[PDB]
RNA sequence: GUCCGCGCGCACUGGUUUUCAACCGGAUCUUUCCUUCUGGCUAACCUGUACUCCUUGUGGGUGCAGGCGAACC
């Protein structure tokens, strides 16, 4: 990953699941990279900037990936209680 | 969950509380609950049942927490140790009791199975009692000490 | 009759907390016939963040549910008479060490003088009026142990303002940093 | 033990060269030599006291003790002023990077000094051999009772 | 699933799930406090109880056996203590 | 029987975290286990847990990262020179840059990098990496 | 400091309380003992005595009965 010199010997230093915070695989044909236009005061979408959320392809797979954004969406508030931390 | 001698997987027991202290809605005292003990004791009934009663017809809800000992220890310290164990005497009761019934009548071999199942019980928990030293190293159970220390 | 219900007098602090115990001693009919054959073990003060003391007197165990039967009324009294000073009654304790394999037999210690029964039996009755319900236990990521004790919501009332009191009494004592908690 | 009667037998039984004249008007009952076999081992009592001879006991026979001394638990009595050791332990097998339970049965000769029976632990020690099978000498009974010394309940 | 507080559940979780299975177990028995008609004298009675739990001043059975908590007798009165 | 108490935690946690959870729940816990669970989050492997007694025996709840992505427990807890622990650290772990083989010494359980350091050996209790 | 190919970021010698990270300790005090003593032997200074040799200033010694053992039998 590293050499000793001080140059960086990995390739395309790849993301990870933003809910499991588990990797994505270059060919891991589910993952889903959605994005959230930011949004002012008055409603109006911001262009050319947004919030981004990398849904791993076995969290879809399982069906619970609803939930996991349900649960990004409200510790990043932009939503309001619709996920609840105790069940 | 175990069942040593069956299928079965059950797992009924009892949730012995949190709390280590008296229940704070007790109206009574120590010294009287171990009195009412060593009573029921000289009347006859075994730990289990003792402790039965004092949950049934009385505020106590196990005599470990209120009286700071347990039973089987109180009757100990006290002089009512029965000489053979409660549950080592019941499942003496059961054995004898099937030990009768296939004398009376032969080809039940189902009963007869149960009877060396119960010889089987009755040999791990002598065992044990043999070795924590609480019962004569000498003890045993073969035909008829058993309707000895039954009658 | 001050060096008589103390064990010893020095650290003249606990004698004028047994000489306010006398004065309580006067009021006989509800708080005496039982309240004069007590003593003491050398009461001690620790210092409480915000400006504020704690004030713990020490049981010789001979019977402390004998305190604890008047404890209530008597702290309270003994809050009213010093200011500033959250006053709280302890089980003085000799726990015993643990046996070092190639240390000498001692005819084995019982289990209830080790140090984390100890502990348990100082924490419980850290606060009588308040049974402890629950513990929790948890390791920040910086390894540093920390201890969530769950008292009842009934008789909190009895407190209610003293939990910082107890947290630094016990951070002192024993070095557990503790955070308390009520069910709501 | 020989039973506290040692002149049961067809000779006589006695320390070679220790003896009581009868001609000295002190008596003491007779002159009982005795040794202590070293490593810090107690002598016990009763050896000094005991009227037995025992030519081959560590303290007032001719025997001694050096070299090896091992521990074990004693598992048969039955053969006279003589024992029977089970030594337990492990071999450890490399190719499957274990152990194994094994034990060795040792027989050791037992002063009548000593109590012995089945179930003590039994420090002993190395000898000069005593017969054919026997190399071993009874030198301290550590695990005498364990449970043995209380018997009864009486509350 | 895959996210909760196993430490803080609700307590409808609480109630719902068999004893056993809760952080901490309790048994959901309790006892109750009774009032014979006949007599004044209040006893304390278990939940479960499983022996007839007669009035030591008189003969009147306060609850019945049964594989659950037991019957009552119809005129007594009973309060959760 | 729950032979090995140890071996049960491990493999709670290894399933959780193959299922993708963050959570999970310990149910015996014996002190050993905290060992090796406090072990695992000095080196990082694992969050924020905690300890719920219950007077008999305790529970723990352990919340995870993703972190792991093996866990193991070596049932037979073999005795390892000094000398073997290179061998078991070449049987166990993917690689030497990273990987702890985690082995009771004198000192205590504690990781095989820690453990040759300390020029110190013992029982083996499992591997996490 | 020495030097050596714009320089490696001191290639060879040290200060390291400029902090600083440790990682093994060791000794400490925890309500926390190091097997313990009986004497040697006390090593040594809690000694306490004639005292200051040594700037008035405990920076150090001429020095022995109560006395630290852990420097060792
Ligand atoms: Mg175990
Ligand atoms: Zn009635």
């Amino acid at each position: 990953m590293e050499n000793d010199k001080g140059q960086l010997v990995e390739l395309y230093v790849p993301r990870k699941c933003s809910a499991t915070n588990r990797i994505i695989k270059a060919k891991d044909h589910s993952s889903v990279q959605i994005n959230i236009a930011q949004v002012d005061e008055e409603g109006r979408a911001i262009p050319g900037e947004y919030v981004t959320y990398a849904l791993s392809g076995y969290i879809r797979a399982r069906g619970e990936a609803d939930d996991s954004l349900n649960r990004l969406a409200q510790q990043d508030g932009l939503l309001k209680n619709v996920w609840s931390y105790s069940r | 969950m175990g069942r040593m001698h069956s299928k079965g997987k059950g797992m009924s027991s009892s949730a012995i509380p949190y709390s280590r202290n008296a229940p704070a809605w007790f109206k009574g005292s120590s010294d009287g609950v171990v009195e009412q003990i060593i009573k029921y004791a000289r009347k006859g009934l075994t730990p289990s049942q003792i402790g039965v009663l004092l949950r049934d017809a009385h505020g106590v809800t196990q005599a470990k927490v209120i009286t700071g000992n347990k039973i089987l220890r109180i009757l100990k310290s006290n002089g009512l140790a029965p000489e053979i164990p409660e549950d080592l005497y019941f499942l003496i009761k059961k054995a004898v009791s099937v030990r009768k019934h296939l004398e009376r009548n032969r080809k039940d071999k189902d009963a007869k199975f149960r009877l060396i199942l119960i010889e089987s019980r009755i040999h791990r928990l002598a065992r044990y009692y043999r070795t924590v030293s609480v019962l004569p190293p000498n003890w045993k159970y073969e035909s008829a000490t058993a309707s000895a220390l039954v009658n | 009759p001050q060096a008589k219900i103390l064990s010893q007098a020095p650290t003249e602090l606990e004698l004028q907390v047994a000489q306010a115990f006398i004065d309580l001693e006067n009021n006989s009919p509800e708080l005496k016939a039982d309240l004069r054959a007590l003593q003491f073990k050398s009461i001690r003060e620790i210092e409480v963040a915000g400006g504020k003391k704690a004030l713990a007197v020490f049981v010789p165990v001979p019977s402390l549910a004998a305190y604890h039967k008047v404890q209530i009324k008597l702290t309270r009294e003994l809050e009213k008479k010093f200011q500033d000073r959250h006053v709280i009654f302890l089980a003085e304790r000799r726990i015993l060490p643990k046996p070092s394999r190639k240390s000498r037999q001692t005819q084995k210690r019982p289990r209830s003088r080790t140090l984390t029964a100890v502990h348990d039996k100082i924490l419980e009755d850290l606060v009588f009026p308040t049974e402890i319900v629950g513990k929790r236990v948890r390791y920040l990521v910086g390894g540093n142990k920390i201890q969530k004790i769950l008292l009842n919501s009934k008789d909190v009332q009895h407190i209610d303002n003293k939990l910082e009191s107890f947290q630094a009494v016990y951070n002192k004592l024993t070095g557990k940093q503790i955070v308390f908690e009520i069910p709501s | 033990s020989t039973e506290l009667t040692v002149q049961s037998e067809r000779a006589f039984q006695k320390q070679p060269h220790i003896f009581t004249n009868p001609k000295a008007k002190a008596n003491r009952k007779t002159k009982r030599w005795y040794k202590n076999v070293g490593l810090g081992f107690k002598t016990p009592k009763t050896a000094i006291e005991g009227s037995y001879i025992d030519k081959k006991c560590p303290f007032t026979g001719l025997v001694s003790i050096r070299g090896k001394i091992l521990t074990g638990t004693v598992v048969s009595t039955r053969m006279h002023r003589t024992i029977v050791i089970r030594r337990d332990y492990l071999h450890y097998v490399p190719k499957y990077n274990r152990y194994e339970k094994r034990h060795k049965n040792v027989p050791a000769h037992v002063s009548p000094a000593f109590r012995v029976q089945v179930g003590d632990i039994v420090t002993v020690g190395q000898c000069r051999p005593i017969s054919k099978t026997v190399r071993f000498n009874v030198l301290k009974v550590a695990s005498a009772t364990g449970k043995a010394n209380k018997q009864f309940a009486k509350f | 699933v895959l996210v909760q507080d196993l430490l803080h559940p609700t307590a409808a979780s609480e109630a719902r799930k068999h004893k056993l299975k809760t952080l901490v177990q309790s048994p959901r028995s309790h006892f109750l406090d009774v009032k014979c008609p006949g007599c004044l004298n209040i006893t304390t009675v278990f939940s479960h109880a499983q022996t007839a739990v007669t009035c030591e001043s008189c003969s009147t059975v306060l609850c019945t056996p049964t594989g659950g908590k037991a019957k009552l007798s119809e005129g007594t009165s009973f309060r959760r203590k | 029987t729950r032979t090995s108490v140890l071996a049960d935690a491990l493999n709670a946690i290894n399933n959780a975290e193959k299922t993708g959870k963050r959570q999970v729940l310990i149910r015996p816990s014996s002190k050993v286990i905290i060992k090796f669970l406090q072990v695992m989050q000095k080196h990082g492997y694992i969050g924020e847990f905690e300890y719920i007694d219950d007077h008999r025996s305790g529970k723990i709840v352990v919340q995870l990262n993703g972190r792991l992505n093996k866990c193991g427990v070596i049932s037979p807890r073999f005795n390892v020179k000094i000398a073997d622990v290179e061998k078991w650290t070449a049987n166990l772990l993917p690689a030497r840059q990273f990987g702890y083989v985690i082995l009771t010494t004198s000192a205590g359980i504690m990781d095989h990098e820690e453990a040759h350091r300390k020029h110190v050996s013992g029982k083996i209790l499992g591997f996490v990496y």
